[PDB]
């Protein structure tokens, strides 16, 4: 393989382009990057580990690691206490660990090894514009994709439970016993509107259907990796789409982009998946939480919280939504979708209900509510807490605006990347990618358009 | 042979910087500049002309740290080093904003400097001097804003500081206190600086998808020598894309290169235009048909008046800590501001 | 070859570089002044 | 191509330059940090030490007020 | 000037009796109160209910009356309502609380008395300390 | 032969005047949509509640605007992120009331807009060009996607979004640094870095390539007729350039390169407007630029304040103004 | 001032130091100069 321009056409800064028909090389570096990731994974684990103070909420401490494992039923109790730290450190130290593993054999494959892996074996050569092993590489990656959702939901059902912040009692860790196989539920959580009191798959709100959504996943996946193994793209996918690596890298950063997006929408709004007791809460709660904190206290002085007019003429504390279900007042109208297990023992059929406003609040639901409203996703970027116009003495910026603005950033980089590498695809399978040819330009042979 | 002209063979020497004659303008006044505010928002503060840390001395950082403007009550006085306020001290002369005037007045020079020798160098390599012509926009900013401006208000302390943020507090004073977005002659400014970046980024993205194939590599930029005769890229193929994406295309190189030219120095000459007008407080602050149609109809309020709501407020809580020579005492009570905020 | 030292380049890199570090040591030991 | 004098590179990568700024580089940068750390900046300068931005005697910001006479309204600001 | 003793000097009762904080325990109330108590009482103001503010004339307003170190210390081991009527050890954190409290579990008394120290001494560093939420 | 390849092959086709493709038969029905409801919503539409708060703003210039004050107001705060199209309201009137034009415009905008980019590709692809213009153009379509779609999404109601008109673009921008302090936010910095730096190269370039030009005409006529359209030759001098620029500054801080050189051109301003785009769909999220207010403490402990206290203060004053009615708590919290 | 001292003796080193290792190739060029 040629390291240098003179021998490839590519400079150092698109070197690794070198790689695109050196099969081993490519797989060193693939298997060297994975490494990297499960490095990441295990030193970030074990980083959250050694700053955690475990009777501080997590949330308040930069975690974003510790929180997934805690959704997952590990070392945490009820309202997601840590019981015990070792899960936590042993899910770090495994990675750690293996990321070493991994590291040493893509060195190998990308150093030592077979630079092209055709002349080796059949099964593991690769010719990117053969669309059976393609597809074949597909359907290993399935099944074992398949394998990873049937991994959760065994952990869910089987091996301890998973985290179920809407649990009767309080928010606990709980084993899933009848998850939701109806296949009308699972597929209308696809079809419902990406908008507001809808949010598509952003508001699956139980874990009953998460667990049952990764069922059907793993079912899909399987099946789709059977098929893929045993099967050949037909004539409609072979007359509609680029058959080479490039190409196929731009499928996937098209894929990568759309899950960035999807993943900074779901943490910002879900907190089934991601429970506030870890993430805190999400701003919609916070907002809500607020209108809740003043109306308990403006209820204590006395104030009919029901009958009190604002300035506007609309109810201080309560008002209608558009559909006309009772909601908080003021800007938060906004959020009145915004479902939580601290507030919805308070509402009824047509919504907040006055009843259980005068006389079902618990002390715990006005401490949740503080706590939330003084813990919204707001912060500067040096990590000072609260509106930007606040003064420097709050340490703090929320897990879910972290991860929510790292993923859609990256979601729109990967788009871009998606555009780059399709376009560049399409040029080169049609042959242009380096230039105009100066006696063959279409333009020259085309007539004039005026 | 007479000694100018073998100083001006000395001056003109090809040497990795080329001095000229109009280096003994640029290179001083330029270093006197630059090392200037570097001096300053490493070690001098404005504690006494504005009651702020604006050096890393003090722990500001790169964007909090500014050679912020001298005292209100010296007005327009050049605050030279030996002049009738310092006399001479260098301690005074720093703790009463001296470095401000020092910078200014030595960076117009050293601007005046650059386009000599843009001018110079541009007679002789033997090209038309536009590159200074568009070098004077940025002129007319630079004197617009940093001497025509203050030299049109009461002092020297409301022109801007040349710090980051500093820079940002005298953004944001424009728009309180002069509803400067609302000024057309800004408006053109705008139109001219994201129509120039527009042009920057459309015309070498152009360029870069036309090119010709040249090369056998997949690098195309090594299939150019600077010492080929023919075009690089494709005018007609450019043009066609353009003329069915678009509707226009550009079919004339040196309209396409004149008008990337002309766009943003305009763009600077108007906006420029605009700040004179701000010198004197000849705004555009209002639409007199909307504030009496609102002064006499409360139910009436467009976009224009929220702004000027906006302003209000930033006006009343901004100047007692802007202005701490006006000792403004403004009590909470008349401080204006909506519902619970 | 034999190229000469002490140019007009060599002065436009010094009248720059020199106070550069000197200031960037004078900001380092700002970096430890406490409160 | 080249104007004449001596190219970077050759000059930044031979024994005789890295013995001079081997040297220099360093004693500039603790001459730096001995013009911040004996204090002798805040003296030169006139900019206050942390203990120094309010006194006893004022509470108030130091904003000069007079046209002319600013050492002497300095020295009562203290 | 410096963090002198007679601005560390802070009323310890209602008797007149006065207490001088170290350099350290000032900076342990510093801490405690950024790590403990700025997400709600950021400069001195309330953010959950500023009716009721961490400012010295609310302080001293209270009853009975919490601007001296014996009475912070009891308020933040039994908080009560502003006319201490209403018990309030489940609505405020608290030493006496763990179980709902962990945050506060693991500060001892004279981290409580550090902490009540701080909120005795800022007031007197920030003229905003204890006022309206924007301000 | 078949009546879908001959549509097929008119679509696509390179003879259009204006290339239409498989793109534009999305880009043309939604942006002649959205142009038709924004031009009579822009002329005509009755005031809109845009807070939610019955406090409806006029927007249009029949309702006592000009062309400076007038907007598409955005939609109502009480309708937030809940899809609002004209069938799902009880009347017309209703519609305009809540400010349902805001969404039909953007919504179609938006779709056409990057309908518009994949077009770019499109024709680039019909006429055998590299295909990464709309790669470039891809930056101006982050940064209305972040003003009209992320930002809304974030903060939870289409109500946030960047009002349709010129004072409500400045309404969105002063109201933005004050819940966000995007001038302290290094992303917008260096979204100002790639519109200063591309006028900037805009303009060396352009007064590079004219200052170079090649004698080919008389001083009486206009020195553009020195260039036809589709010439073999450069009608400038590379070489001469590059001799200006590398004795203005120094050799090797200028391009000898054409192509390195319009590489950096288009690179530029698209990198600095993806960051400043990134920085408005972050500040969505309110991850809200540096705060440092009262970062300086005096030995004592007294606030010595910086230009970032001061632009607080700038900041505090629009915040305690803004939709003056809307706040009924005290945190602004979205 | 002893702070003056301690300050400019770092400089007067790297002078010092400069100026042995280059001082027969600057006296060269001054030659070389006349
Ligand atoms: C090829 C594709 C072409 C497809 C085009 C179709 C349009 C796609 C974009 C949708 C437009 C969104 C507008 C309103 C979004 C919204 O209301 O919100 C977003 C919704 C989520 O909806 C929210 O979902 C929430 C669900 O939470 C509910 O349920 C939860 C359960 O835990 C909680 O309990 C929570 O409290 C409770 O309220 C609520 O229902 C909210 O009211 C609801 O608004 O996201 C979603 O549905 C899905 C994610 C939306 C898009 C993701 C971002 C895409 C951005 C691309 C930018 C590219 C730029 C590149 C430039 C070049
Ligand atoms: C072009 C591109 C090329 C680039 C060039 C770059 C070169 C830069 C070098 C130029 C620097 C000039 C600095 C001028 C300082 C100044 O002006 O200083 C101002 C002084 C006048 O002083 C001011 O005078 C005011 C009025 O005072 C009068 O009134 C007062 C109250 O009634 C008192 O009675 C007082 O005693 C009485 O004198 C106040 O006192 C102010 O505080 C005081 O500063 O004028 C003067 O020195 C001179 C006045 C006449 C000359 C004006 C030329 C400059 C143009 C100014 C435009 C002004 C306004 C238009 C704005 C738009
Ligand atoms: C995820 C990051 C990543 C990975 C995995 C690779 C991987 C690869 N690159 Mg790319 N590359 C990258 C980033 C990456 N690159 C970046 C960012 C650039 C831009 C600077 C390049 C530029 C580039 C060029 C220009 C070229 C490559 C080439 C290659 C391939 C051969 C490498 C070689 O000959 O190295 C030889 C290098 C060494 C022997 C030096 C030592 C390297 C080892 C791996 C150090 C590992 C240290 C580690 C701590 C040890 C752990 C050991 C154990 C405990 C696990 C290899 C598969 C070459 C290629 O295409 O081959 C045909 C090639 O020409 N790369
Ligand atoms: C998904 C990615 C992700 C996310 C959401 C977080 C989030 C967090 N991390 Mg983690 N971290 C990450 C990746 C991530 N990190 C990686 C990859 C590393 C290894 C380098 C670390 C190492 C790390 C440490 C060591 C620490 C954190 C900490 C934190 C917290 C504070 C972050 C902070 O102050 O940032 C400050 C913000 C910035 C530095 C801004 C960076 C801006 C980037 C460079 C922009 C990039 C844009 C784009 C991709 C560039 C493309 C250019 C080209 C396309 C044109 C926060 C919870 C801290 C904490 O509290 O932990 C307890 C902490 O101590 N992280
Ligand atoms: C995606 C990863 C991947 C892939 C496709 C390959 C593919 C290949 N490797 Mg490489 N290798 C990898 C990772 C990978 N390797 C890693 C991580 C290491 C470091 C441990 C090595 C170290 C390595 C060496 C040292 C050699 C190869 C060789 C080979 C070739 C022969 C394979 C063989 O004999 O299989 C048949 C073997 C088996 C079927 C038994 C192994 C079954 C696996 C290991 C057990 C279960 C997998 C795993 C534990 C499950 C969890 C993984 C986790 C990430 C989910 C083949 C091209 C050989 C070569 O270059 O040939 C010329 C060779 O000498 N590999
Ligand atoms: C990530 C894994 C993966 C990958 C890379 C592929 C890749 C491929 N599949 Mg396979 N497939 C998978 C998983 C995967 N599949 C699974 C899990 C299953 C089981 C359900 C199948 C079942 C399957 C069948 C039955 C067939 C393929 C076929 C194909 C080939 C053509 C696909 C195509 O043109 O789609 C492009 C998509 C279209 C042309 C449909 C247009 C419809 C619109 C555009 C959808 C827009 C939705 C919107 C963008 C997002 C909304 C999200 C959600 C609400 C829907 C291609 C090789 C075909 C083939 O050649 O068989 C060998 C084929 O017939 N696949
Ligand atoms: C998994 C995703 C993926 C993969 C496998 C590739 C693979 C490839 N890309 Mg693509 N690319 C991607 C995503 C991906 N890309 C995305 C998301 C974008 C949009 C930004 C691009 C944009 C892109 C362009 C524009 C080009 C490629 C090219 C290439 C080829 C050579 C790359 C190389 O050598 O880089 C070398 C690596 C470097 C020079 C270093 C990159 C430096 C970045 C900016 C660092 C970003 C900062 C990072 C966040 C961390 C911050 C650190 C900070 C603290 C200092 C190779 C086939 C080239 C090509 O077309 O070849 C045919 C090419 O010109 N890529
Ligand atoms: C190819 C290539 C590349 C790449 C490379 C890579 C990507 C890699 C890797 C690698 C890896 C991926 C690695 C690793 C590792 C790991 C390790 C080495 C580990 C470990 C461990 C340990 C030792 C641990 C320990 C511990 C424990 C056990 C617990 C406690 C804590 C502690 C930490 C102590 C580059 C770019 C350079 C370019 C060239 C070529
Ligand atoms: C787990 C879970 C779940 C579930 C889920 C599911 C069940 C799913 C799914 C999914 C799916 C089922 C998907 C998908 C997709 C698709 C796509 C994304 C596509 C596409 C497209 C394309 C790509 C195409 C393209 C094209 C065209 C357009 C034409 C021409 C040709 C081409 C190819 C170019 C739930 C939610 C329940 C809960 C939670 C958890
Ligand atoms: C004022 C005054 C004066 C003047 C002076 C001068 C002229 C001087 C100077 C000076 C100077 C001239 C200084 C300097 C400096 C510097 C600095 C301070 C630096 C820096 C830097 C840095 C820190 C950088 C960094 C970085 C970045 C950021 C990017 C990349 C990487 C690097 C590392 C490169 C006199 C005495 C005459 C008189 C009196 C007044
Ligand atoms: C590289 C950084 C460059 C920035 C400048 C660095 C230099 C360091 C500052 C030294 C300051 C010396 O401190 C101050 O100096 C000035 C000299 O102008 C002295 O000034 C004294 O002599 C001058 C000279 O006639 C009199 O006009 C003046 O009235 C008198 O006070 C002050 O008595 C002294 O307090
Ligand atoms: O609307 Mn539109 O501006 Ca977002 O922040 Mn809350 O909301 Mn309302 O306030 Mn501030
Ligand atoms: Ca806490
Ligand atoms: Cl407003
Ligand atoms: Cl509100
Ligand atoms: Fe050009």
């Amino acid at each position: 393989g040629g390291r240098d321009l003179p021998s490839t056409g590519f400079a150092w800064w698109s070197g690794n382009a070198r790689l695109i028909n050196l099969s081993g090389k490519l797989l060193g570096a693939h298997v060297a990057h994975a490494g990297l990731i499960v490095f990441w994974a295990g030193a970030m684990t074990l980083f959250e580990v050694a700053h955690f103070i475990p009777e501080k909420p997590m949330y308040e401490q930069g975690l974003i690691l510790l929180p997934h494992i805690a959704t997952l039923g590990w070392g945490v109790g009820p309202a997601g206490e840590v019981t015990d730290i070792f899960p936590f450190f042993v899910v770090g130290v495994l990675h750690l660990i293996s990321s070493a593993v991994l590291g040493l054999g893509g060195i190998y494959h990308a150093l030592r090894g077979p630079e092209v892996l055709e002349e080796y074996s059949s099964f593991f050569g690769y010719d990117w514009k053969d669309k059976n092993q393609m597809t074949n590489i597909i359907g290993y990656h399935l099944i074992l994709l398949g394998c990873g959702a049937l991994l959760l939901v065994f952990k869910a059902m089987f091996f301890g439970g998973v985290y179920d912040t809407w649990a009767p009692g309080g928010g606990d860790v709980r084993v899933i016993t009848n998850p939701t196989l109806n296949p009308a539920i699972i597929f209308g959580y696809l079809l419902k509107a990406p908008f507001g009191g809808e949010g598509w798959i952003i508001s699956v709100n139980n874990m009953e259907d998460i667990i049952g959504g990764h069922i059907w996943i793993g079912l899909i996946c399987i099946s789709g990796g059977i098929w893929h193994i045993l099967t050949k793209p037909f004539g409609w996918a072979r007359r509609a789409l680029i058959w080479s690596g490039e190409a196929y890298l731009s499928y996937s950063l098209g894929a990568l982009s759309l899950m960035g997006f999807i993943a900074s929408v779901f943490v910002w709004f879900n907190n089934t998946a991601y429970p506030s007791e870890f993430y805190g809460p999400t701003g919609m709660e916070a907002s809500q939480s607020q209108a809740f904190t003043f109306l308990v206290r403006d209820q204590r002085l006395g104030a009919n919280i029901a009958s009190a007019q604002g300035p506007t003429g609309l109810g201080k504390y309560l008002m209608r939504s558009p559909s006309g279900e009772i909601i908080f007042g003021g800007e938060t109208m906004r959020f009145w979708d915004f479902r939580g297990p601290w507030l919805e023992p308070l509402r009824g059929p047509n919504g907040l209900d006055l009843d259980k406003l005068r006389n079902d609040i618990q002390p715990w639901q006005v401490r949740r509510a503080a706590e939330y409203m003084t813990h919204a996703p707001l912060g500067s970027l040096n990590s000072v807490g609260g509106v930007i116009t606040d003064v420097n003495s709050f340490n703090y910026v929320s897990p879910r605006a972290w991860l929510a603005t790292s993923h859609f950033v990256l979601g729109f980089f990967f788009l871009v990347g998606h555009l780059w590498h399709a376009g560049r695809a399409r040029a080169a399978a049609a042959g242009f990618e380096k230039g105009i040819d100066r006696e063959t330009e279409p333009t020259l042979f085309m007539p004039d358009l005026d | 042979r007479g000694w100018f002209d073998v100083l001006d063979d000395w001056l003109k020497r090809d040497r990795f910087v080329f001095i000229g004659w109009s280096g003994l303008l640029l290179f001083p006044c330029a270093f006197m500049a630059l090392g200037g505010w570097l001096t300053g928002t490493t070690f001098v503060t404005s504690w006494y002309t504005h009651g702020l840390a604006s050096s890393y001395l003090e722990g500001a950082n790169f964007l909090t740290v500014a050679v912020s403007s001298p005292a209100d009550a010296f007005g327009h006085s050049l605050l030279f080093l030996w002049g009738p306020e310092a006399q001479g001290n260098l301690t005074r002369w720093f703790q009463i904003g001296g470095l401000w005037p020092f910078v200014a007045l030595h960076g117009a020079f050293g601007l005046i400097g650059f386009m000599l020798r843009q001018f110079e160098i541009s007679r002789l390599v033997g090209i038309r001097p536009y590159n200074a012509i568009a070098f004077s926009g940025p002129i007319a900013v630079f004197v617009s804003v940093f001497l025509m401006y203050p030299l049109g208000q009461s002092s020297w302390f409301f022109a801007p500081s040349f710090g980051v943020a500093g820079i940002f507090r005298f953004i944001l004073f424009l728009q309180g206190f002069h509803n400067w977005t609302l000024n057309p002659f800004h408006m053109m400014g705008v139109a001219g600086i994201l129509g120039g970046a527009l042009l920057c980024a459309i015309h070498g993205a152009t360029v870069e998808n036309t090119l010709f194939e040249d090369g056998e590599d997949s690098n195309t930029f090594r299939a150019f020598e600077p010492t080929q005769a023919e075009e690089t890229y494709s005018m007609v193929t450019a043009n066609r894309f353009w003329s069915q994406i678009f509707g226009i295309a550009f079919s004339n190189k040196r309209w396409l290169h004149f008008f990337m030219l002309f766009v943003p120095v305009t763009g600077l000459w108007m906006s420029s235009v605009g700040i004179v007008g701000l010198a004197l407080n000849l705004r555009a602050y209002d639409f007199v048909s909307q504030e009496l149609r609102a002064a006499e109809d409360p139910e009436f309020e467009t976009f224009y008046t929220a702004n000027i709501l906006l302003n209000e407020g930033m006006r009343a809580w901004m100047a007692p800590q802007d202005q701490p020579h006006e000792n403004f005492i403004f009590p909470e009570e008349v401080l204006p501001r909506g519902n619970a905020l | 070859v034999t190229y000469p030292i002490f140019t007009v380049r060599w002065l436009a890199v010094h009248t720059l570089a020199v106070p550069s570090v000197f200031f960037v040591g004078a900001i380092a030991a700002m970096q430890f002044i406490q409160r | 191509g080249t104007t004449g004098e001596r190219p970077f590179s050759d000059i930044v990568t031979s024994i005789r330059y890295w013995v001079i700024h081997s040297i220099t580089i360093p004693m500039l940068f603790i001459a730096g940090w001995l013009f911040v750390s004996t204090g002798l900046a805040y003296d030169a300068f006139g900019t206050p030490r942390p203990d120094e931005y309010f006194t006893q005697t004022r509470q108030e910001l130091p904003i000069l007020q007079e046209r002319y006479d600013i050492n002497q309204e300095i020295q009562e600001f203290n | 000037v410096e963090l002198t003793e007679s601005t560390r000097t802070i009323p310890l009762d209602e008797a007149g009796g006065t207490t001088t904080l170290t350099a350290r325990q000032f900076t342990n109330g510093q801490k405690i109160f950024v790590d403990t108590c700025t997400q709600c009482h950021l400069q001195g103001k309330t953010k959950t209910n500023n009716n009721v503010s961490l400012g010295l004339a609310d302080l001293a307003g209270a009853e009975p009356r919490r601007d001296n170190v014996l009475a912070l210390v009891e308020f933040l081991k039994n908080p009560k309502s502003y006319d201490g009527e209403d018990d309030y050890s489940e609505l405020h954190p608290n030493i006496s609380r763990p179980d709902i409290y962990p945050e506060m579990r693991n500060y001892t008394e004279d981290d409580i008395f550090d902490v009540a120290g701080y909120t005795l001494i800022a007031p007197k560093l920030d003229e905003r300390w204890g006022g309206t939420i924007y301000f | 032969a078949s009546l879908w390849e001959q549509f097929c092959q008119w679509v696509t086709s390179t003879n259009n005047r204006i290339y239409v493709g498989w793109f534009g038969t999305l880009m043309i029905p939604t942006l002649l949509t959205a142009t038709t409801c924004f031009i009579i919503a822009f002329i005509a539409a009755p005031p809109v509640d845009i807070d939610g708060i019955r406090e409806p703003v006029a927007g249009s210039l029949l309702y006592g605007n000009n062309i400076i004050s007038g907007a598409v107001v955005p939609s109502s705060n009480a309708i937030g992120l809940h899809f609002y199209p004209i069938w799902e309201a009880a009347s017309l009137d209703e519609w305009l009331y809540n400010g349902g034009p805001y969404q039909l415009v953007v919504f179609h905008f938006l779709i056409g807009i990057f309908c518009y980019m994949g077009r770019q590709w499109e024709l680039s692809y019909r006429l055998g060009m590299r295909p990464w213009i709309c790669v470039a153009y891809s930056a101006p379509v982050s940064a209305a996607t972040a003003v009209f779609l992320i930002y809304p999404i974030g903060q939870g109601s289409f109500s946030d979004g960047m009002p349709l008109g010129i004072s409500g673009t400045f309404n969105f921008m002063i109201v933005f640094q004050a819940e966000h302090n995007i001038l302290m936010h290094p992303f917008h910095m260096l979204g100002v870095a790639g519109v200063f730096g591309g006028s900037l190269f805009s303009a060396m370039h352009g007064s590079l390539v004219t200052s170079s030009l090649v004698r080919e005409t008389t001083e009486v006529e206009s020195q553009n007729y020195g260039y036809k359209f589709g010439q073999e030759e450069e009608t400038y001098n590379i070489v001469a350039a590059h001799g200006y620029f590398g004795r203005l500054i120094f050799q090797y801080a200028s391009f000898n390169n054409s192509r390195s050189l319009h590489f950096f051109l288009g690179a530029w301003p698209v990198i600095g407007i993806w960051f400043t785009a990134m920085g408005v769909s972050t500040m969505a999220f309110n991850l809200n630029g540096f705060n440092f207010n009262q970062s300086i403490l005096d030995s004592q402990g007294r606030v010595i304040g910086t230009w970032a206290d001061v632009l607080n203060r700038a900041n505090i004053g629009f915040e305690v103004m803004h939709e003056r009615n809307a706040h009924n708590f005290p945190l602004d919290l979205a | 001032d002893w702070r003056v001292i301690v300050v400019v003796s770092p400089l007067l080193i790297a002078a010092t130091w400069a100026a042995i290792n280059i001082g027969a190739a600057a006296i060269r060029q001054l030659q070389d100069v006349l």
